[PDB]
RNA sequence: GAGUGUUUAUAGCCCUUGUUGUAAUACGUCCACUGGGGACUGAGGACUGCGGCUUCGUGCCAAGGAUGCUGACAUAAUGGU
RNA sequence: UCUAGUGGGCCAUUUUUGGUAAGCAGAACUGGCGAUGCGGGAUGAACCGAACGUGAGGUUAAGGUGCCGGAAUGUACGCUCA
RNA sequence: GAGAAGCUCAGACGAGUAGGCAGGCGUGGAGGUUUGUGACGAAGCCUUGGGCGUGAGCCUGGGUCGAACAGCCUCUAGUG
RNA sequence: ACUAUGGUUGGAGACAACAUGGGAAUCCGGGGUGCUGUAGGCU
């Protein structure tokens, strides 16, 4: 008779190579946020990085 | 710094027990057996087993 | 032996369960008297079925008619049968109880003079139910809650008033009026 | 028994090449020396890739080092560039400043631009002579992930990879799945 | 270096190799050298013979 | 070395004495010492890894 | 016998509390989130918008986004032999702050309180905590406090 | 080998009573391990404490005051059978406590297969008077005139030549 | 010779307190205290170390792993098949 | 990163459902056998103990110690006649 | 010096079917090399002798025999 | 009460006891019968 499942040895398998956890980045892709935040910042970090070179330029 | 000085010591690889163990190992000490809390008892097994 | 399946909309065709009268003898009677208790207990966890109380009724009932009347007993069945046990026909087949450990079976308030009477009646019960059962006489007044001694004293202090078989008990709440009233022997001290 | 779990038990890395160049046992002779007698970790570097397989080492260009070595904020003015691995030409770098470079292999092209704009050229066995620590050295690297097969690597459905397809063009893999006209896209 | 490991407990030589204290060690030191009172109490002896 | 090792032994003593004399006193009073708790405890793997 | 639509097995899960139904009070929609605050997910079964699924509920997890009625919450479930970044988009009625972290917030702040007076006093500050240690050593006293000496009862029925 | 242990111990004080009352038991154990887990299975019974929540503050052996005179020894048990729980009385001769409550243990094993986890030692007491003796086998041994001759064992011959797998001749008594 | 009916007699026993007490003894625990009997092993191979002792010196020791002193056999013995 | 075998499982403890029941069928948890020899349970895939390089010595687990059979025809107190 | 592919010091560890990898053993033929073996006995075979290796296997005494055959580095396959 | 863990524990079993831990509900009794923010009025 077919339809055989059983849990019994998943588990185990699970834990042979552990539960891996996702590798943490700095940074998110902005793609998952809100478009009309995510516009915004593009203008607002391109200003911050013109002021940022500006002023170690002008030093 | 009892962390750092109990980690540097290996673990203590022990004998058998000279005398052998009480008759049935794998009760808790208060039934009798040998497993669990056994207070200052911890000492004669020691000497036993070093 | 699974989890309890009664009679529900689920379980709608179900048969009757062969024991239909769980109260007998002076049914209708007061506090004063039957003062003594015997009651037969279970001993282990069985499955008496319908059959073996009714079974068991009907010996109770005549034995303890006979020998004693119908006015000096209140034989009374405990067990009640909800569980449905199944069969496959030659579905459900019959009704059992489900009886845990110290669960009374069948409790007889009597005289203290028929006290020994009671217990041999009692006793010859056991030999319709499965299982193993003792015969044990209850420090309660009847089918009340309270001991015998401290029945006595509220008794005796006037704060029992007999409603048919059974009774109404003082407490310290609702309306002091309405206590007062219904109580009129009843001293309500002030402390 | 011992209640021990293994995981990180045999290293995974080489401890010498798989090559069988005479030359260069004779650089891995030098620096094992060097590695092991000094305390720079700039020679256990190089020991270290002198181990390494072709796609490991990948190679560099003279302009890649011509502008790692000529940033705004560099100071890597005069300083010897150092790689293990070929150093190619940049035929699209017209003019070539003057450049020291350390390098396993020049290309005919490279070494002979390096010369004519009067830099050097030095093997592997010159650099330890001048420099037997690595002091004052741009120690350098190709990029590993350029080839060909890491266009392909991690395939699968919204991966952005490339197919392994034996032709390019419409009927090739463009179709059901490929596009949200045909079922599904990706 | 150390080819044989040896019990300090055992090789005196060993023992005094670690343990520079272990002469000047004096073990037996006689404390009850005065006239030793008895401190049991009468309370403490009538909670011990309850019941 | 030898100095630090002297002055262990005088505080294990020292400790030991300060233990009996405190419940010499409990005793003769009818109250109760009740001692330290221990802050270390040896402990030894009686089953194997099955 | 297995269903699989979103709230199969909910019938409590999603209950509101005996004498707890009815209206929402309003402070949930005063309170403000933001991304990299840790939020509690709670289903709310009279808000059937912006429901999470049930695995979510009783989870904890980080803001990673901030909408007018919602916030996106970072949850990492196990799938296998590995964990995976779930973004769930909740609307703020089924969602609440994890009171730790104002609780973490607070022994940080107490912790550098610590620390500038402990400096400035020049003396240590020991800003860990330390597990409930052995019971130390004390001296109960009997005096109008005797022992009472107990006995194991003998048996009797009380029925 | 059982020891009689006096341990006293309490709650734990907190807040609502800072002074708990002291309660204190007479235990028959192995060792004092055993004599501690003992009073807490019997102060559970009768106190909301555990070991958690309470503390020893005092465990004692007892030794016999008089373990050169010979006495009698009437402790009473609540045992647990097979079927039901039972209250019984028993009476020993012996010269210490321990020797008695060891005597029961070995008894109650012996004629009722009662294991130690199933027995509850309500009291023991040394009965003074000859009358307050309750068994006949007990008071029959405090008449002045005892007189009975040895009990059956099986001979003695040293510790050596019992060891000897033939004899010359038969034994005789 | 069997039964009474009084608290040391021509005996004895039980229960309390004083010293001669720092009584002994048992048990528990510890001694870097000490004395014997038996068995298995002898890895390493110039030196270097840590200790100890010294008449202070390329000295002595039980201190980074066995040497010494004898005897019998040697168509035996031990190994191998 | 590339690739193999695998995609018939089975036993026990404990929680269970179906079944009159089953050396039955189906699920949950862990340990196992499959792929696990060895000491023990006379015997035995799964139970107890314990998981294994070739050896010397010591000591043990589970289980034993009248003889077969290594080890008290040991000690203490009772019970029991079939 | 110690085939640097060498030398030296130390610690922990050792079940395995299906399966995976590595390092080796043996066979036919090819290039190179070894003042290589051989009618004063090659190869093959027998053996109640010896030696080596954990093992695949290898070396050798005695017997039989009569024309070829092997070691080392590589190449190769109708290779156990 | 229930329950995690344990035994070559008991018991034919049903279950039970014990061991190292965790720990209710219900009833009954005592006590209580709104607190508070912003802004402004009021013998
Ligand atoms: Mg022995
Ligand atoms: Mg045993
Ligand atoms: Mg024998
Ligand atoms: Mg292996
Ligand atoms: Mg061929
Ligand atoms: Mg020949
Ligand atoms: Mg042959
Ligand atoms: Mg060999
Ligand atoms: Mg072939
Ligand atoms: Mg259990
Ligand atoms: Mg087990």
């Amino acid at each position: 008779k077919s339809k055989n499942h059983t849990n019994h040895n998943q588990n185990k398998k699970a834990h042979r190579n552990g539960i891996k956890r996702p590798q943490k980045h700095r940074y998110d892709s902005l793609k998952y946020r809100d478009a009309k935040f995510r516009r915004n910042q593009k203008f607002a970090n391109r200003g911050t990085v013109e002021a940022i070179r500006q002023a170690k330029a002008s030093a | 710094n009892f962390k750092q000085a109990a980690n540097f010591i290996w673990p203590f690889q022990l004998s058998s027990p000279l005398g052998g163990w009480r008759d049935r190992k794998f009760k808790h000490f208060i039934e009798g057996g040998d497993a669990g809390k056994r207070d200052e008892h911890i000492n004669s097994l020691v000497r036993k087993m070093l | 032996k699974n989890k309890p399946y009664p009679k529900s909309r689920y379980n709608r065709a179900v048969p009757d369960s062969k024991i239909r009268i769980f109260d007998l003898g002076r049914k209708r009677a007061g506090v004063d008297e039957f003062p003594l208790c015997i009651h037969l207990v279970s001993n282990e966890y069985e499955q008496i079925t319908s059959e073996a109380l009714e079974a068991a009724r009907i010996c109770a009932n005549k034995y303890l008619v006979k020998i004693g009347g119908k006015d000096s007993f209140h034989l009374r069945v405990r067990a009640h049968p909800f569980h449905v046990v199944r069969i496959n026909k030659m579905k459900p087949n019959g009704l059992v109880a489900r009886v845990n450990i110290g669960q009374i079976l069948m409790s007889v308030r009597t005289k203290d003079s028929s006290r020994a009477t009671a217990i041999e009646a009692l006793r010859r019960c056991q030999y319709k139910f499965p299982g193993q059962q003792r015969i044990i006489v209850s420090k309660k007044w009847g089918f009340s809650q309270y001991a015998r001694d401290e029945y006595i004293e509220k008794r005796s202090r006037g704060e029992i008033i007999p409603d048919g078989c059974y009774a109404k008990f003082l407490n310290k709440r609702g309306s002091l009026q309405e206590k007062l009233d219904l109580f009129p022997e009843a001293s309500f001290n002030l402390a | 028994g011992i209640d021990i779990e293994r995981h990180h038990v045999r290293k995974s890395q080489r401890s010498k090449p798989a090559s069988e160049n005479v030359y260069l046992k004779l650089l891995v002779k030098l620096y094992r020396f060097l590695a092991r007698r000094t305390d720079s970790r700039f020679n256990k570097a190089i020991l270290k890739r002198l181990f390494q397989s072709k796609t490991n080492r990948p190679p560099i260009s003279i302009s890649k080092i011509a502008a790692l070595t000529s940033r705004k904020s560099a100071s890597l003015e005069g300083k010897t560039t150092v790689i293990v691995g070929t150093v190619t030409d940049d035929e699209r770098l017209l003019t070539v400043p003057k450049l020291s470079v350390a390098a396993l292999r020049f290309t005919k092209s490279a070494r002979a631009r390096i010369l004519k704009a009067g830099g050097e050229v030095l093997t592997l066995d010159q650099l330890a002579l001048r420099a037997p620590t690595g002091s004052n050295t741009v120690l350098l690297r190709g990029k590993k992930h350029a080839r060909e097969a890491y266009r392909h690597f991690g395939f699968g459905p919204h991966k952005h990879k490339a197919p392994y397809v034996r032709s390019e063009g419409r009927k090739f893999e463009r179709a059901r799945g490929r596009r949200k006209s045909r079922a599904f896209k990706v | 270096a150390h080819v044989q490991k040896k019990n300090p407990l055992k090789n005196k030589a060993v023992l005094a190799r670690l343990n520079p204290y272990a002469k000047a060690y004096k073990a037996n030191v006689k404390l009850n050298t005065g006239k030793t009172p008895k401190a049991a109490g009468e309370k403490f002896l009538t909670v011990l013979h309850e019941n | 070395i030898a100095k630090r090792a002297e002055s262990y032994d005088a505080e294990y003593r020292k400790a030991e004495r300060e233990q009996i004399e405190l419940g010499r006193k409990a005793r003769a009073e009818g109250n109760y010492y009740v001692p330290d708790e221990t802050k270390l405890v040896f402990v030894i793997r009686i089953r194997g890894i099955n | 016998p297995h269903s699989y639509g979103i709230r199969a097995r909910t019938r409590y899960t999603f209950q509101r509390g005996f004498r707890e139904h009815g209206q929402i009070r309003l402070s949930t929609y005063l309170k403000t989130y933001k991304v990299g605050d840790i939020v509690d997910i709670k289903v709310n079964g009279a808000v059937q918008k912006g429901m999470p699924h049930k695995y979510y509920h009783g989870k904890t997890g980080v803001v990673y986004n901030v909408t007018q009625s919602s916030v996106g919450v970072l949850i990492y479930k196990v799938v296998g032999n590995r964990y995976m970044e779930k973004r769930v988009n909740v609307r703020i009625e089924h969602v609440k702050h994890s009171k730790c972290r104002q609780d973490f917030l607070d022994r940080v702040k107490a912790n550098e309180a610590k620390r500038k007076e402990a400096k400035a006093q020049g003396k240590t500050v020991q800003l860990r905590r330390q597990p409930a240690p052995p019971a130390t050593a004390h001296f109960v006293s009997t005096e109008n406090n005797e022992p009472v000496t107990l006995h194991p009862v003998a048996y009797d029925t009380t029925i | 080998a059982l020891k009689e242990y006096q341990v006293v111990g309490r709650k734990v004080p907190t807040e609502h009573e800072p002074v708990p009352k002291l309660f204190r038991m007479r235990l028959f154990a192995p060792n004092e391990s055993v004599a501690k887990s003992r009073y807490w299975y019997f102060l559970k019974m009768i106190n909301k404490v555990k070991k958690a929540t309470g503390e020893i503050v005092a465990i004692n052996e007892i030794s016999e005051p008089k373990p050169l005179k010979a006495k009698v020894f009437g402790i009473w048990i609540r045992y647990d059978s097979r079927s039901g729980t039972h209250n019984m009385y028993k009476e020993f001769r012996d010269t210490t406590r321990v020797g008695a409550v060891e005597a029961m243990y070995a008894d109650m094993a012996a004629r009722h297969r009662a294991r130690f986890r199933s027995i509850r030692i309500l009291k023991v007491v040394e009965v003074e008077k000859k009358e307050d003796v309750r068994r006949n086998y007990v008071k029959q041994l405090l008449n002045p005139h005892l007189k009975f001759p040895l009990p059956h064992r099986r001979t003695g011959v040293v510790g050596l030549a019992g060891k000897k797998v033939f004899a010359p001749h038969r034994p005789s008594t």
